[PDB]
């Protein structure tokens, strides 16, 4: 299983800095990365970055190098293999050209070559 | 930079072959290719990763193949729900997943 | 006195203007006839066209609609431009000097004669491949040895043909033997060069294998030693 | 175009008749071409031959009408094996764009030559790249036709072999290459690998082992 509910689809105007939430269930939040993906209309879908809910290690594209803050808070043990988590997303020098739908997707495997691969996605959020 | 097929079509029962290629920067023999089925403005779906490994539950008619210069995605035995837009992706184990241009099928 | 040397891309994408050039060494260019000839695998020699000493042109109607031959008299270079290339356009394109002959059978006053052209000095050929695939430089691996002995140089996974191989940058030439390539199922060629040298030369005559693959501008060197 | 064969014994005189017969006064060119090499204009006018070509290459002149154009190669040698083209020009027909057919000349009665097999083990740098290739190099054999056979220890191995069709060398003999690709573990876990080269009636084996 696994669910990733995202925040609301409210809108702002250029110059601001919005926070996007992603709440997880049905799986151990620490065991898989959390990816942030952007599907703009005036560009192809872009991978923004992933972060480790276990090790805190983050990795984002150089196009978002000094403009994005990725944070996650510690999980909550529900069962032996189930926990609830949350991931956060921020933008710095923000304009209106960053308009589109934003998704959060967790990693694929816990090890191997496709560890962090965005596998299970959220329902997305509309922006400005 | 990762170019996909412009567009293509088929019919119920036949097959499709999407392309994905690029320069030495993002392709291919030292990179892995993942194929995402992505309806426009909806929750995407991982179809195939590591060039040809299908995700859990993906129909066997989906098949990936990677040459030394271009990765492929075959979609045999078409069905109504195949009318989506597909995007390829190039990645290594510790980096990002550079997406592709797109392919309307 | 007169020699010709071709030069081309080696790899051209389908539906794209192929372009080759040819240099004359020793003689001039604006005082002779020059012809372009290609030879595809299986098919025979095909005359593409020719150009006069007055730079007048005449193309073969087989590919008249898409061939343009030129000439540059500043030096001794004459070019060839072939667009809309297909898979059947890959061949060894030769460059040769044509000599006009006037066969007279009746009365020259009534025009009872005809001109014929023949190529008397040719080039060496330029291998050209039309493929959607991309170029890739080879991977050179040494083959160390163990009356005489033989060492090698393994040139694997390159595209497209050909690849030149010299030993000791051109010094070593006796007993050299470069073998024709192999088209693996992956679609890439694989070569192999081997020289036979005296066994006592193992210590320590340096054996440098040189490999050049121009379609990727990837020259490499490698030494062999037990 | 199509290829018409011709066999002439070693030392005999070859008679290569042209592909198309002339309708009027003719001016026929003869070209020698071995594939993978530039053609060699043997005779340009009906019988005029350029310099650097021996007197044994002769063509028929156009004296009276009716004479067929034939290239005569007296004293044939193994080097005379090539394609011979007859570029035909005449007063009647138009502009000769096509070089014509192709007379494939093979010289019979050449000395049989046994191959010189040379097998190399996978190099260290290749094994460091997690790949391993056995190469079997065959050369100096005539007639140009061999069969390769790869065996892991004593059991045969046919999955992963790539062999070259024979190719004539500068000394009029043939050469062929065989490449057995295998994972570096299949190279260590086996005792020895062999390349059997069968030529004419005999078979020659060269073996290699990781030591
Ligand atoms: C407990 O559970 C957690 C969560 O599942 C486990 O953490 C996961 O471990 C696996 C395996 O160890 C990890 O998979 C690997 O992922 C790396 C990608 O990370 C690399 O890239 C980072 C960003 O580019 C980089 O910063 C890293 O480099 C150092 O920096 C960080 C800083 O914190 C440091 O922590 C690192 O340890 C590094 O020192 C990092 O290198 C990827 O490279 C791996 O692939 C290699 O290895 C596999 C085989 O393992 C091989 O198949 C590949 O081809 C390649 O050779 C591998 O995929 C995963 O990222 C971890 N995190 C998750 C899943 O969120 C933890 O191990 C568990 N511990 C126990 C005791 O159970
Ligand atoms: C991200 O936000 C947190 C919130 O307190 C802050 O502490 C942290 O420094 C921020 N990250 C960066 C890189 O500024
Ligand atoms: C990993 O195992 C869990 C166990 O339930 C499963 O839910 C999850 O889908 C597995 N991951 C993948 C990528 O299949």
């Amino acid at each position: 299983q696994g669910q990733l509910v995202q925040s609301g689809a409210t809108t702002t105007k250029p110059g601001s800095s919005v926070k996007i939430s992603c709440k997880t269930s049905g799986y151990r939040f620490n065991f898989y990365h959390i990816n942030w993906i952007r599907q703009t209309a005036g560009r192809g879908p872009e991978w923004m970055g992933w972060i480790s809910p276990y090790s805190g290690d983050k990795n984002l594209a150089p196009a978002f190098q000094d403009r994005v803050n990725m944070t996650t808070d510690t999980e909550v043990p529900v069962t032996s293999f189930t926990s609830t988590g949350a991931a956060y997303m921020e933008i710095r020098n923000l304009t209106s050209d960053d308009t589109g739908t934003y998704f959060c997707a967790k990693g694929l495997l816990r090890d191997g070559s496709s560890t962090w691969l965005p596998y299970l996605w959220g329902q997305g959020t509309l922006l400005t | 930079v990762l170019t996909q097929s412009a567009s293509v079509s088929g019919s119920l029962g036949q097959s499709v072959t999407i392309s994905c290629t690029g320069p030495n920067s993002v392709c291919c023999s030292h990179k892995s290719i993942s194929w995402y089925q992505w309806p426009p403005g909806r929750a995407p779906t991982l179809i195939i990763y590591e060039d040809n490994e299908r995700a859990p539950g993906i129909s066997p008619r989906f098949s990936g193949y990677k040459s030394y210069w271009s990765a492929y995605l075959t979609i045999s035995d078409l069905r109504p729900e195949d009318e989506t837009t597909y995007y390829c992706c190039s990645y290594t184990h510790n980096s990002g997943c550079v997406f592709g241009t797109g392919t309307k099928v | 006195q007169v020699q010709l040397q071709e030069s081309g891309p080696g790899l051209v994408k389908p539906s794209e203007t192929l372009s080759l050039t040819c240099t004359v060494s020793g003689g001039s260019i604006s005082n002779y006839y020059w012809s372009w000839i290609r030879q595809s695998p299986g098919k025979g020699l095909e005359w593409i066209g020719y150009i006069s000493d007055s730079e007048s042109t005449n193309y073969n109607p087989s590919l008249k609609s898409r061939v343009i031959i030129s000439v540059d008299t500043s030096k001794n270079q004459l070019s060839l431009k072939l667009n809309s290339v297909t898979a059947a356009d890959s061949a060894i394109y030769y460059c040769a000097r044509a000599q006009q002959g006037k066969r007279i059978y009746g009365m020259v006053s009534f025009g009872e004669f005809f001109y014929y052209y023949y190529m008397d000095v040719w080039g060496k050929g330029t291998t050209v491949t039309v493929s959607s695939a991309s170029t890739k430089g080879p991977s050179v691996f040494p083959l160390a040895p163990s009356g005489t002995a033989a060492l090698g140089c393994l040139v694997k996974d390159y595209f497209p043909e050909p690849v030149t191989v010299s030993w000791n940058s051109g010094a070593l030439t006796s007993g050299v033997h470069t073998f024709p390539a192999v088209l693996q199922s992956s679609g890439l060629y694989s070569l192999s060069s081997v020289v036979t040298v005296p066994s006592s030369s193992l210590g320590t005559q340096t054996y440098i294998c040189n490999v050049n693959h121009k379609p990727s501008n990837t020259k490499v060197d490698k030494k062999v030693e037990p | 175009s199509y290829v018409r064969p011709l066999s002439v014994a070693l030392g005999e005189t070859a008679s290569i008749s042209c592909g198309r017969q002339a309708l009027g006064s003719r001016a026929v060119q003869w070209y020698q071409h071995r594939p993978g090499q530039a053609p060699i204009l043997l005779i340009y006018n009906n019988q005029d031959r350029p310099s650097g070509i021996p007197e044994r290459f002769s063509g028929t002149p156009d004296i009276n009408f009716g004479t067929r154009a034939t290239l005569t190669i007296s004293g044939v040698e193994a080097g005379d094996e090539a394609d011979y083209y007859c570029h035909m020009w005449d007063s009647r027909s138009g502009f000769s764009w096509s070089f014509g057919g192709a007379t494939r000349l093979t010289v019979l009665g050449q000395p049989k030559a046994a191959p010189s097999v040379t097998l190399f083990p996978p190099s260290s740098e290749e094994l460091q790249a997690n790949k391993a290739t056995l190469v079997c190099l065959i050369s100096d054999f005539y007639p140009g036709a061999v069969t390769v056979a790869w065996k892991a220890d004593s059991s045969p191995v046919k999955a992963g072999v790539e062999t070259t069709t024979p190719s004539k060398q500068s000394n009029n003999k043939y050469a062929a290459s065989s490449y057995l690709s295998l994972t570096p573990m299949q190279w260590k876990m086996h005792k020895s690998y062999s390349c059997q080269v069968t030529h004419e009636g005999s078979t020659v084996e060269k073996t290699v082992a990781p030591t």
